[PDB]
This record gives C-alpha cells, structure tokens and sequence, in this order.
C-alpha cells in the first residue's frame, strides 16, 4: 500500500460553536465542526468539502444562490473559499476583526460582511480559475454607527438592507445610491436590547424583535413617517431570546431560547403554533428551509452537542448524540459499524459509512474504558470503571449479563476469546487477571502471575495463547485449554502499555517506555526497535495496531502525530493532525483494507484507499494505448482484455473492459486468468459490488472465480481474507433483501388456496 | 478462599524427612510438595507473593530442643514455630483412605481460649481445604496444657456402632517460638 | 462433518460411482428437505394473516 | 487563615475558598445524616460508605470513628493531598518549595503521565507510582 | 382449539414441531377466515405460533443453503 | 418524613459522590 | 439508495388520467416511470383498477430492470388493499391477472439458489 490516505470524514457530528444553514436544494445539511466544515447530504450522509487553512474554531457560513459558492470564518477575521469539492479555489485574509454575520444575495453580486463597527459588502467574484492575488473588490462601507453589528437581513430587490445594532436600534441601507425613500431612519423606542430584525418579503412590513420577548412592527408609510403599530411587554416569561430567524413563507417565526425549548409563532396573528422541548441546554442558533418544510437548530459547546430537525407538522427527521471526547473504538466484522466509547458514559454506534447515529446503550455509571467485538457479530462487551463488564447483542438491544464479583472499583482492559467461551479483564489495580465463563459468570481460577499493573491483554487466532502485557517489563504467554501452565518470558527493556497481536498467533507487538515501538516472535527472537515519535507543536507509545494481511502497524501515541510501518524496519508515512489548543488514544484496522481509525479528542477517522494514483504494477505501457489495444481485445481475446486492462489501472476503463465481455464467456475467463492477477480484482468486485444494480451480473462473476480458484486462497490465505469479507458483505445484505421479498411473494400463489 | 498451601525441607532430606513430607503432602487440593536447592531461599517472598499463595510450612531440625515444625500466614506474616515428638520413622502413607479434599469435622479437646485461641484459628484457617464441609473422616487435636495431639479417625459405624478408625501419624507438638506478628 | 474432514478429492480423484451417486444423495435431500421449507414457509404467512384481520 | 495560605505553597487565594465550599458541603451532610435514629440502617450503612471513601481519598488517613468527621475534616487536610506535599513527605526534594520548583518545569512522574500541575491530587493508592521522568 | 392447543405444546422443542406443522397447513385448507363465526379466545395461540415458526425458519434455511455446497465445489 | 429525610439526603450523597469525582482522576 | 426503499416502507415512528390511458393500450411504462420518480405512495394506492394496476405490474417484470423496487410495490398492495383482493372467496377476473402475475414469477425464481451458493461457498473458505 501506498495510497495517498487522507482525511475525508469526521467521527460524529457536531462537537463546537457556529452557524447552521441548508443548501437551497433541500437535501444538502451545512452543519460545521469547529474545525473543518461538514456539509452532509441529507440522504445517505456523506462529506464533501474539507478545508483547512482555519487556525481558530469557530465559523460563520453561508452559500450564494446554487452552493458553488462556500466560505467559512474564524475568529480572527480571515476566509477560504472552495468550490464544489474543496478546491480551495481561493484564500483571503480579510480582517484584523472578527466577523459577526456573513450574508449573499439571492443573485450572487453582492456580498456582505458584518464587522466591528461597521459594514461591509463586496463584489462577487465567479467561478473561474485562479490568478487573482486579491480577488474581492470593494464596492461600498457605510459610516456610520454607535457600536456593533450583530445580525444582518437582506432583501429581494438586491437594493435593501436591513440591519440591527447593538445599541437597541436598526437601519436601513440602500445599496446602489439610490437613497431609497431618501432615508435611513433609525429605529428606537426599544426598553430593552435588540437580537434581530427581519424585512418581510412584500416590503411592506419592517419587522423588529428585542431580547425580552417583544416584537415591534412599523409599517412603509414614509401622517408621514414610522408609526408603532403591535407594541408588547414580557415581564413573566424570566429569559433571554437567545437567537432568531424568520420564514420565507412569510407567514410564520422561530424563536430559541436560553432555557431550551423551541418557540413557533405567526406573524400577524401572534398565535402560539407550538413549543418543544429538548432539555435545559440553550439553543445558539436556528434556521430554517427555503420552503419552511424543515426545521433544523443548533445547540451549543457546553450544553447539548445535538441538532434536531423538526418539522411544522411535529416530527422530528434527525436526531442525534456525538458527545465529547472518546475512549475507545473498534470495527464490526462487516466493516460499516464502529462502536465509540464517551466519558460520560455511555455506549454509541456510529455507522460512518452513511453518517447516521444508530443505537446506543446506557447502563454505566461513569466512564467506558474498552470495547471489542467478538467474531461471531452476535455479541461485544463493554469494559468500565463501574466495577463490572457488560454484554450486548445488536437489535436484541438486551444485556445478556454483567460479570463482576470481587470487590473492585477499576478495570482497564478487556478481552475475549475467538471461541466465544471465556472473557478475561485485567485490573488496573490488581496485580492478577481474571476470567469468566460466558455461560454463567462462574469463576474459574485467578491467575496469579504479575508483579505490576497488568495494563494490555490480547488473544490470538490459533486460540490456545494468551497475550498478557503488564506494566513491569514483563510480557507474558498463557494456556487456558490444555492441560497445565506455562513459562513466561522477559523484556529487555523499558515499561510497556501498548501489546498488539499478529492475526496468526506467531508475531508480538510491543511499545516500549520510550518512542522505541517493537515486535518479536512466539520464540522471541527480536526483529525491530524502532524510531522516536516526533512533532511537538513527552514522547509516548500509547496504542499499536497489527493490520490485517500481515504487513503494517499503526503506531499512536499523544503527540498530534500517527506513524505507519511495515514488517521491516522502514518509517512509511507519518499522517499527524493540526490544529490548536492529548489528541490521540485508540487506532484499529479496518476489515476492508480501504481506511482505518484514529481515535481522536477532536474525532476524526478515515484514510481511504483511492484508485486516482497511476500504479504500474507490471510493465503498463508495453500495451501502449490504454484504449486502441484494449479496443481491439474488445472485438477478439476476451482472456488477454483481462491481462492487458488489467495491468493498466484507469478506473474509467474497468468498468467497460470489465461490463462487455459475455456471459457465456465468463467461466473460460475465471479457468484462465493467471494467480498473480487475482486479488486486485477480487477487492474490485468486492467494493463495486455495493455501488450498482448489476446483482445477477457480479453474481455470476463470482460463481466463476469462487468456483474457479477455491484451495488457492485456501491455501495463500491472509490477502482473500480481506477480500472474502468484503464480498461476503455484499452477499448477506443483498440476500436478506431478495429471501425477504421473495418469501412475500412466496406465501401469496397458496394463499390464493386456501379461499 | 480456600488457601494454597506450599511444603519445603533443607536440601538433605533422608526417608524419615520423605515419608513425612508425604504425609504432610496429603492435605490437598492445595498442598503441593517442593524442594530448594539452596537450603531456604530468602526469596520466597517474592516467591508467595508473585504466586499469590497464603500458608507455608517448613519442616527443619535444630539442637536447642530436637526437630521442629514451622507454620506462617504469608501477608501479614504470624509465624508459629512448634516442636515435634517423633520423626524417627512415620508410616509411609502418601494416599490411602479418602482423599484430602474430604473436610472432615474438626475437634479441639480441652478448651484454652486465654492465649491458645490464636493457635486455634490458625488450624481452623488452614484445614478447610475442599468444597465439602461434610464429615466422612475427623482430625483431633487434643490440649494438654502445651503438649497437643494430632488424630486421624474414620466413622466406622456396625450395627449402628460409633467406631473410631486410627489412620496415619500420630504426632504430639509444644508450642515452641511464635512471632508477634503485624497488621502488616 | 465428514465432508470437511476428509473428503472427495482428497481420497481419490476418479469419476466413479461414488461421484455420481452423491449426486443424487444431494438431490434427494435438498428436494426432501425444500418441501420441509415450503411448507413452514406457507404456515407462518398464513398465520400472520388471521391476526391482521382480528384488530 | 492566611497562615493556610502560607505554609503549603498555593499559587492563588482562591483555593482556600474552593476547599471551604467543599468541606462545608461534607459538614452539612454529616449534621443532616446525623439526626436520625441511630438503628436507622440507612444512617449506619451511608456514613460508612462515606468513612470507606474518605479513607480511599487519602482525607482522612487516620482509621476513623464516625465522630472524626465533624472533626477532622479541614481544608488543610484536603491541602496535604496536593503533588508536592506528597512529594517532599516522600523525601524526594528538600523543601515543598524545591518540589514546587521542579514540578514548575517538568521533571516529576505519577504513572506514565507527565505532569506539570500543582493541583493535581493524589490517591492513598496512586501515590505508589511516583518517580522522576 | 383443543387440538391446537396441543399444536402449542408441541412447538416448543425441536425434531417434533414438524409433526405439529403438519396439521395447521391442513385446517386453514378447511375452514375459512373467520375460522367460521362462533370463536373463542386463542390470541395467546396464535400470538404463541409465530415466533417458533418464525424460528425454525432460519434452521432449515441453513441446511438448505449447506446442502448446497457440497454439490457446488465439484 | 423519614422517607423524605432519605430523600434529601441520597440527593447531596449523589451530588457528593460527584463531586469528589472530579478530584478523584483529575 | 438501495437500502433507502427497503428500510423505507418498514414505517417505524392527475395520475388518474394515465392509468385509464393504460386501460386503453399498454402505456404503463410512463405510469412506471412517475412510480419510479418520487413520493412514497403508500397513501396514493389507496385512494376494477387493480386489475390494470396487476398489468402494469407485469409490465413492469417484463424488462429485466428494476426489480427491487417492483417485488416492494407487490407485497405493499397485499399490505393494503388485501381484502379486496380476497374479495371474500376468490377466483373473480382478479385471479385471472394474478395467473398473469404466476408464471412470470416462476421464470423470476432462479436468483435465489445461486445466492445460497456463494454465501456457503464463501462460508466454507472463510471456515476452511
């Protein structure tokens, strides 16, 4: 593997402060991190744009009028712009001040920035390419104020702005000279502090709201001038409005509250449509579609980390969790699924693949140290501080049981066997382990072994090994099924946490007390020590991961740095995060071989496998044309099509090479395809498997190759394992569609029987 | 719960040290017969500590008094050093009637609880090997002031007769040193 | 279990009797056993339908 | 008061306030799980829970009767579970100030995690693993 | 609704409930939907039927899907 | 009365617990 | 989008003029076209017709495209309009188009056994 990795995902939603705002298509959700900026799609969430030039965490955001268009502004007052698929098209340092509100046009012309005391509005540049050092043009600022501005409304003409002041009072802004009406009258009278105002969409009603409750209504008679027309006064209601905005249905208002809870209303009626509540946690900040069909509001760091979508017909679309910082991850054996582990204890599934928040399990009185799955994907434990362990089944959503029984207050790590039969857990502050009978909770034996804190355990695929790393430079082997006990060895060196098993039962992975990461066999002959881990912006050894065929690991420690090696001594790639003020605490391989995971205090995983690279793998070019070539093995020698398309490696040829040779063709085709062109095309059908409706299609493709080459994986094993298990997916969740529906026309010709 | 129980002599053991070091071996699940080859390691702390183990037991020979018996609970460390009547020449018995995870019933005569009552939670606390706790055979140990008596008797009943059977050694200690131990 | 220890063609590699006489042996047991499934495949729909209608 | 602040090295004088807050809560739950009848089991068995977790927060080191805890409990005893008290009375520096001093630039250990807080608190059972970097 | 009832003592272990199966495919052939007007009360029984159906369901499923592959190698 | 007295105070038990738990691994 | 109509009718909490054009000739591929578009029509087929409703149906299996959204669309009318289609004691015109709906059907069940050999299959080398 070579492959560029990089980040295209996030672990989990919303975790920091901003602005919330759609696409104007309706199925595009705009809802930041701190960080970045995640703009899912709101069927099947997926992660588009992924900027980072932002040195400060938080962002103000908003698209033109068709999303080719995206800034996002931090704190100190620079933007960067993007396109469609973070080209980061453009870069500007835009103020020494930061920003407020940040507002387009309906027609993508002008632009508008709130700042300090006063307010910008700029030309909008298009989309082109490059070549501008300073792409924005000024077009006007206006003077003056009295002190900020903190909420912003434009209009449908693109010649009226409406804006508010932090001085309990609102102005008005002709934008092309005009002098609109000749005046900018001010607005005043207000008791209390202004938290927005809105321009109603038939220009006839100018539209005030102040922090108390209160709603202030004038009219466009400018006898002559401004008139109140609808005044209030809320002395009971004992909150604060905390944040505002207004329907394009022009029928209707949203109100958020500090003491949470959501408020709905109309606009000349001031009828009370509906109230909700979702805790005590107080709304930042609302906004709603350009249909008013959807609601979505945010909430803030401290409070809840949540953004739900309601409806004007009261139910709720998206919920969500995605609390703070994590402890623990580990991937399901279908390679979609990733438990995550909270401080505040609870258990969450995370489907990253499509970004739902699925289930989640609340039995534990504090913080959850370990979860791993076992092999059955029946059943995974979890592992506390409560005192105890927990099992779980997937939509049974029942504990099965909570194995405890001597006296104790911390476990630290936890695992199981593959054979489903015993589970083991190390206590952090005894010096033994422990083992429970999955059938009962009966206690077996306590194996007196340690003379420190037992820290990192793990078991092995040949099943008759345990691994047992403790923390007194002392790493130890164990038999459970046989017959007796073992002799246990010694380290050279240097206190270890971090154990980490091959999936062979052969090789051992240690982290030693330095940035020295190790491995040495079943018969400890010591292969590798290897180098520090660096970026400061001390050093650790913290978590190490063994990936799946046989030939990397993943070492992670504290330092906002992730190293790749292999089984030899070279240092492959160093990805690392950057950001400002640990980060890193768990990492695990995929079962895909397409990504694996970080566990970060920030969240973020993904490292994804692409195909854009130009491998050449076995002499490409000597079949010169990629397209003449292989047209000519369209038309004659479907058997050297493979061989000759296969060594080249343009994605936007596979699927034609790959589509039009014929059905009858195809096990001529399996018969005869070489043994060292076999996996890159078993892991390509394996994942295009998913994507297309060409099930009876690919079916028919690995009838041939399973049925073709069966005791050669059997045999060259640990490479068709990724492979089989990336196919085997495929096959279950297509099987329990066509079973399901095909059972529900397979009761129906005989209950046409029965009367 | 139940303790595990380690047994160890000098580096010389003649017959009359083995067969009673069988003897001594037979009060299992939990005594396991062991030799050093230095004469007593100073290390057996670590050695009890690192296996977790609770009692040990020595059996050595001294000419202040002759041959002697040693006793100790390992993490707190009280130590009852006793001295024995007979190690000429025992029975050589290392397994005959039931085994030894058969907790017999337990039988102090002449009650001394002023400062023999240490000594007898110490024989309370080491003799409940096995998940039993139902009698097939009984153990006696008989005050005589400070000469004591050790007994191994099975229920021979006939025609409903309460029948006493004599099995084993029959030893008769005096409590020689015992350390004022800690809490510790 | 007798067909993952050992075997077909692992105890001998010719096509004979054996060979085709599994053949049938199969045939005989998916077709014994797919009616088996059919009808347990009729009977849990048929039971569901009763209890749509008793509201 | 002051003679608090003084003698154990605190960087701020708002500790002093913290840690008064605290024990006054614990003073007000030991006077309010008093007043019971005394056969209570509910008063037996939550006063003794709260004696085997002060004596697990190191607190109350003392093997305590329950009349310790109007007694004891100060905010000096708190004060002596801060880093470097545990420090010098493990005779590693010389002074509180010197240990002050070293845990000011990074030098001390508790596990296998740097430290360079001087608030960070110790356990009667973390307090085993405490050596240099 | 006698003899159901032992339709629902007999779903309850395995290897018999085929037996018992074999019988309920016949009575929906004999009587119609209302099972015919007078009924009494077995919701608990036809509540009770589905799940072990439902059970011995993915069993056979299996077998049916092994049974194949020792056809499919060869 | 008693019930309530068992009310209060499991409530400041729980409050306590959680805040002496604060201080236990920070 | 594949999983998104199949966990998408399991509901855990004018047309008019074309289907009397398909009453006329076969024009139900424009009708299977707006069924194929959007809006979940769990309530639009419950607002004679299912009879051509059925042909449209065989219409629908008769290209080799768009099955997974056809086998739902299925067992959804015998979801809600199943009485009906009983009519208490059968064999009207109904069955008639459901005899046209049988055998086609039967032509359509040879997907499954295949799936039933690479899932073992696979189960096998993923054992052995």
């Amino acid at each position: 593997m070579k492959s560029d990795f990089k980040f295209s995902n996030l672990l989990g939603t919303v975790y920091r402060q901003g602005n919330i705002t759609f696409s104007d298509d309706g199925k595009q959700l705009l809802s930041p991190v701190g960080n970045r900026v995640s703009v899912f799609d709101l069927i099947n969430n997926k992660s588009f744009t992924f900027e980072y030039e932002h040195r400060k965490n938080i962002a103000a955001i908003d698209l033109n009028k068709q999303g080719t268009l995206l800034i996002s502004i931090d704190e100190d007052g620079r933007a960067i712009l993007v396109n469609f698929k973070a080209r980061n098209v453009l870069h500007h340092f835009n103020f020494k001040e930061k920003c407020s509100a940040v507002k387009f046009s309906p027609d993508g012309r002008l632009f508008a920035l709130a700042s300090g005391r006063f307010l910008q509005i700029w030309k909008t540049p298009d989309v082109n390419k490059d070549r501008q050092f300073a792409p924005f043009v000024r077009h006007r600022v206006h003077a003056g104020h009295f002190q900020d501005i903190t909420s912003l409304t434009w209009s449908q003409d693109s010649r009226f702005i409406l804006t508010t002041s932090k001085d309990l009072s609102a102005k008005i802004w002709s934008v092309d000279s005009e002098e609109k009406n000749l005046a900018a009258t001010t607005f005043n009278g207000h008791r209390d502090y202004v938290m927005g105002a809105f321009f109603s969409h038939d220009q006839e009603k100018i539209y005030t709201v102040s922090k108390d409750g209160a709603v202030f209504v004038w009219e466009f008679t400018k006898k002559y001038s401004w008139r109140i027309t609808k005044k209030h006064f809320f002395y009971a209601n004992q909150a604060k409005v905390k944040c505002v905005t207004f329907h394009p249905a022009t029928r209707l208002l949203a109100v958020g509250f500090t003491s949470g809870e959501f408020r709905l209303y109309d606009l000349p009626d001031f009828t009370l449509i509906q109230q909700l509540s979702m805790g005590q946690n107080p709304v930042n900040t609302v906004s709603v579609n350009q249909t008013g069909e959807w609601l979505a509001f945010g909430s803030s760091k401290l409070g809840q980390l949540l953004v739900y979508e309601w409806q004007s017909e009261s139910y709720i679309l998206k919920q969500q969790g995605h609390f703070d910082s994590t402890n623990s991850l580990a991937y399901s054996p279908d390679g979609s699924r990733v438990v995550t582990a909270s401080e505040d204890g609870k258990i969450k599934v995370w489907d990253i693949t499509s970004g739902f928040c699925l289930a989640t399990f609340e039995e534990h009185t504090s913080s959850v140290t370990a979860v791993q799955f076992a092999k059955r994907g029946q059943v995974m434990f979890s592992s506390s501080l409560d005192g105890t362990v927990r099992a779980w089944d997937l939509i049974r959503y029942r504990n099965f049981r909570t194995f405890t029984g001597t006296e104790r207050i911390q476990f630290n790590c936890l695992a199981v066997d593959p054979s489903g039969e015993v589970v083991c857990a190390g206590s952090l502050d005894n010096f033994d382990i422990h083992v429970w009978s999955v059938q009962t909770g009966q206690l077996l034996d306590a194996l007196s072994g340690h003379e420190g804190p037992v820290s990192c355990l793990s078991f092995s695929q040949e099943n008759s090994v345990l691994a047992s790393a403790s923390w007194d430079k002392t790493i130890r082997i164990w038999s459970i099924f046989g017959r007796s006990q073992q002799v246990e060895p010694i380290e050279v060196y240097s206190d270890v946490l971090a154990l980490s098993m091959r999936p062979d039962g052969k090789e051992v992975a240690v982290s030693t007390l330095k940035g020295q990461i190790s491995i040495f066999n079943i018969e400890d002959a010591k292969q590798v020590g290897n180098i520090d881990c660096r970026k400061d912006i001390s050093k650790f050894f913290t978590t190490i991961h063994y990936s799946f065929d046989g030939m990397a690991i993943v070492a992670g420690g504290n330092n906002n740095s992730i190293c790749l090696y292999d089984v030899p001594n070279e240092v492959l790639l160093k990805r690392f995060i950057v950001s400002r003020n640990v980060r890193v605490t768990s990492v695990q391989f995929s079962p895909t071989a397409n990504a694996f995971a970080a566990a970060s205090t920030e969240g973020l995983l993904i490292y994804s496998t692409n195909d854009t690279i130009l491998f050449d793998p076995f002499d490409l070019d000597v079949d010169v044309t990629p397209h003449s070539t292989v047209e000519a093995l369209r038309e004659k020698q479907f058997l050297n099509a493979l061989v000759m398309a296969f060594r080249l490696n343009e994605e936007y040829l596979i699927n034609k090479v790959y589509e039009a040779i014929p059905i009858k063709e195809i096990p001529l085709v399996a018969s005869n395809i070489p043994a060292i062109y076999l996996p890159r095309i078993l892991k390509f059908i394996g994942d295009f498997a998913i994507e297309s409706q060409h099930i009876e299609f690919n079916l028919i493709w690995i009838k041939a190759l399973l049925s073709a080459s069966g005791g050669y994986i059997n045999e060259h094993k640990y490479l068709f394992s990724t492979a089989m298990r990336s196919i085997q997916r495929f096959i279950v969740r297509v099987a329990k569609e066509v079973v399901n529906t095909t059972t529900d026309n397979k009761y129906t010709y005989r209950f046409l029987v029965s009367t | 719960m139940d303790p595990r129980i380690i047994v160890t002599t000098s580096r010389d053991p003649s017959t009359r040290l083995s067969q009673f070091a069988k003897e001594i071996k037979l009060l299992f699940p939990n005594a396991v017969r062991l030799n050093r080859g230095n004469y007593v390691m100073p290390n057996l702390v670590d050695a009890c500590k690192k296996s977790g183990t609770t009692d040990l037991v020595v059996l050595h020979e001294h000419r202040g008094v002759p041959t002697s018996l040693t006793i100790s609970h390992f993490p707190h460390g009280p130590t009852a050093q006793f001295s024995l009547h007979n190690v000429v020449m025992r029975h050589d018995i290392i397994n005959a009637g039931n085994q030894s995870e058969v907790n017999p019933h337990l039988i102090f005569d002449n009650f001394t609880t002023a400062l023999g009552k240490r000594v007898v939670c110490i024989l309370k606390h080491l003799f409940n090997a096995g998940p039993k706790k139902d009698s097939e055979r009984v153990i006696t140990f008989a005050n005589r002031g400070d000469f004591i008596s050790v007994r191994q008797h099975v229920y021979v009943r006939t025609r409903e007769g309460v029948e006493i059977a004599e099995v084993g050694p029959r030893f008769e200690m005096r409590l020689f040193e015992l350390r004022l131990g800690t809490l510790e | 279990f007798i067909i993952k220890f050992n075997h077909k063609e692992l105890v001998s590699q010719k096509n004979e009797e054996l060979k085709l006489q599994i053949n049938r042996v199969k045939t005989e047991l998916r077709s014994a056993l797919k009616s088996t499934e059919d009808d347990l495949g009729f009977n849990v729909q048929g039971l569901k339908f009763v209890k749509q209608q008793w509201n | 008061d002051t003679q608090v602040m003084r003698t154990y090295h605190i960087q701020n004088r708002e500790d002093y306030h913290k840690y008064n807050r605290i024990c006054g809560d614990i003073r007000r739950l030991a006077n309010k799980l008093s007043l019971l009848p005394p056969t209570d089991p509910f008063r037996r068995k939550h006063e003794q829970l709260l004696l085997d977790k002060l004596y697990a927060m190191g607190v109350l080191t003392t093997k305590s009767k329950i009349s310790d805890l109007e007694n004891k409990v100060t905010v000096s005893a708190i004060c002596r579970r801060r880093l470097p008290v545990i420090m010098h009375r493990l005779k590693m520096a010389e002074t509180i100030q010197d240990a002050v001093k070293f845990i000011e630039q990074g030098h001390v250990r508790v596990g296998p995690n740097l430290i360079n807080d001087p608030a960070y608190l110790v356990t009667r059972n973390m307090e085993d693993y405490v050596t240099w970097v | 609704i006698l003899l159901m009832k032992r339709c629902r003592d007999w779903n309850t272990n395995a290897k018999t409930h085929t037996i018992a199966q074999r019988t309920i495919r016949c009575i929906l052939m004999h009587h119609n939907i209302a099972k015919l007007s007078e009924i009494p009360g077995m919701v608990k029984i036809v509540d009770a039927i589905i799940p072990y159906t439902q059970r011995h369901f993915t069993r056979v499923d299996n077998l049916v899907e092994q049974s194949y592959i020792l056809d499919y190698a060869l | 009365e008693l019930q309530k007295a068992h009310s209060e105070i499991s409530e400041l038990y729980a409050n306590l617990v959680y805040k002496l738990d604060v201080l236990s691994s920070v | 989008q594949k999983k998104l109509d199949a966990e998408e009718q399991m509901n855990k909490f004018h047309f008019t003029k074309q289907l009397r054009e398909g009453s006329q000739s076969k024009d139900y591929s424009s009708l299977l076209a707006t069924l194929i578009n959007f809006s979940p029509a769990a309530v639009d087929l419950e607002i004679d017709e299912i009879v051509w409703f059925i042909d449209a149906l065989t219409q629908g299996l008769k290209s080799n495209k768009n099955f997974e959204l056809y086998e739902t669309f299925m067992s959804l009318l015998f979801k809600a309009h199943g009485d009906v289609i009983h009519a208490n004691n059968k064999n009207q015109d109904i069955a008639s188009a459901l005899q046209n709906w049988e055998d086609v059907h039967k032509k359509e069940d040879r997907l499954d056994d295949l799936v039933k050999f690479c899932m073992g299959v696979a189960a096998f080398v993923t054992t052995a």
